[PDB]
């Protein structure tokens, strides 16, 4: 099992890069396989394209990730990620994430903006912007926030009265999280493979609209007709259309099994859907020292 | 107890506890036999398994 | 030794002040937060005393 | 290497432990050492409500453990390492089944709290073992009991709607691999609680989704193949409603659809390879 992997240069890392390399030593990046380009995630998110969100994360899950140890000048040395090692990660990410918890971490593209995880590398013409890492829950509201964006930009531009566009530039707005609220980089165009992949979640939506398991629509119209429950606080104490013509029928046992069988079929494709980018267990995160030791989960 | 125009033919299995007496002949097979290796498995602070 | 209780809202068994601090009417609670009539009212204790 | 860890029990035990350590030797429990938090002991305490989120979400987030001795102070147990293979028994109060199931599935005991809770009188730690059970068996089930306490919910609200003969008749009956098993009967209430607003906001965001993705592909054969199917009754009643309230909605509709997709993936996802019947034990290796 080697590691120790190096990355050969073909220029001098002049010392203006070299302190801000020694700056980032215990992050990920991750691997094209070395060649001066490809070794990051500039080769893929460049200043020419739209920063899409998808297709750089499409990099980062389909090819492996890698620990940066150190940086010598006109070389430096990377270590891979392969399962059943305990890797230990520091964070070094400007957008701060304390792991408390101590949930599963997450390798995520720089949304929060370029600037804090780009490098300049001017030995090469190459660019590289380092991956975010942060807790499954946020990450996984990233990318919910990110796609409903994706989707709803384009139709609040579709509409005639266009009166509110930033409406939704603050409704997502920042990240959602306690201590302290995080703005985000957000997109006019969602690109092709974003678009691809708010096409296979459309299909998977729209086959399983075709099955409603209709017993919980009488027992959300009974908790409508009782008290105002506050995960209920969504509806206002209002019953729409939809939901009001979909329960004209009555309830049985023959198609609540195929329906809630699909469902179950449908829903772990969904999950392996949503089972997007590679992920890191973490078992424990000293904090005093702020290493966080995980095995490829 | 009508017989009716059809006969029938019931078929059981019987499942037998049996005892079997096994026979070698004198030289039969030939048992190459090795050393045993020993590995300690457990390396545990209050008894170690090998 | 003249007088029962000074108080009678939390010295019977079914009392506000026992049903306040019970264990046995806590089973709803936040188990988290911190009471300190819990170690006066609270009959496992008194019990183990 | 030594995967073993070891927990210091606080007191002295007795004759009935050590007869249900020998019945839990060869079942599992997760981990966070501490003698309190060894497994989900601190979600089973009664003092709160034994919820099936909470315990889901803890039972992902820390590690999975083999217990495998239990001495007058001593636990000796090890852990798992997705490396290697370590043997599995059932020792489990359902005693399902194993016939050669390529896939496996941790779940919480939903059909008994106590079946799976062990107790001790001179130490309050009231530990518990996760039922381990295949994964056409655990889908099974946790469709046989979410429409079940579903039903429930729902006679509870008005009984005129659903009966429970046919429903015990069909609900209560899982059958896998030729076994026909038998089940019947709060945590499962709000699990169908997440269920219901997340089937009840897939019709507004469905057509929301498919009509944002409608004519992204001008002339497609899979678009208009997917369009042609669904509800002609559905999709009706969206450009009505605020924009805030909408995208609220979508919003907790998408966590909660990640939720529990995440949570009809069967968690902690184990994988034999050779079951002996007469020792009742396999091989496992973590996947």
């Amino acid at each position: 099992m080697d590691l120790k992997v190096v990355v050969s240069l073909s220029s001098r890392l002049y010392t203006d890069e070299i302190a801000k390399m020694q700056q980032r030593i215990g992050c990920i990046l991750p691997l094209a396989s070395q060649n001066v380009q490809g070794l990051g995630l500039g080769q893929v998110y460049s200043l020419e394209t739209v920063p899409d969100y998808v297709s750089m994360y499409n990099y980062l899950s389909d090819c492996t990730l890698a620990v940066l140890d150190e940086v010598s000048v006109d070389s430096l040395i990377l270590t891979k990620i392969v399962p059943g090692q305990t890797y230990a990660i520091k964070n070094k990410y400007q957008p701060f994430f304390q792991w408390h918890g101590t949930g599963s971490l997450s390798v995520m593209p720089p949304v929060f903006g370029r600037e804090h995880a780009t490098v300049k590398l001017e030995s090469n013409d190459v660019d590289i912007v380092f991956p975010m890492v942060l807790p499954t829950p946020i990450a996984e509201e990233v990318l919910q926030k990110i796609l409903l964006f994706n989707v709803y930009s384009r139709v609040v531009m579709q509409a005639p009265g266009n009166a509110d566009m930033l409406d939704v530039h603050m409704h997502l707005g920042s990240v959602s999280y306690l201590g302290h609220h995080y703005e985000l980089a957000l997109p006019e165009v969602p690109g092709p493979l974003g678009l691809a992949l708010l096409d296979n979640l459309s299909l998977y939506f729209c086959i399983m609209v075709t099955l409603l398991p209709r017993a919980s629509m009488r027992l959300v119209r009974g908790l409508i007709r009782h008290e105002h429950h506050d995960l209920l606080n969504l509806f206002q104490e209002m019953v729409p259309d939809e939901i009001a013509r979909i329960d004209l029928d009555d309830l049985s046992v023959a198609d609540d099994l195929s329906r809630m069988r699909v469902m179950m079929t449908y829903l772990q494709s969904l999950a392996s859907l949503f089972n997007l980018g590679p992920r890191l267990a973490t078992a424990a995160y000293s904090q005093e020292t702020l290493t966080a030791t995980c095995w490829l989960r | 107890k009508i017989h009716p125009g059809v006969a029938m033919t019931v078929v059981r299995t019987d499942e037998i506890l049996s005892e079997n007496i096994l026979f070698s002949s004198r030289a039969s097979t030939s048992m190459f036999i090795g050393t045993p290796n020993v590995s300690r498995r457990e390396a545990r602070v209050d008894a170690v398994t090998f | 030794e003249y007088r029962s209780t000074v108080n009678p809202w939390a010295s019977q068994l079914g009392s506000l002040g026992d049903i306040m601090y019970n264990s046995s009417y806590r089973q709803t609670a936040v188990p988290g937060l911190y009471s300190p009539c819990r170690a006066f009212f609270n009959k496992e204790e008194l019990l183990r005393n």
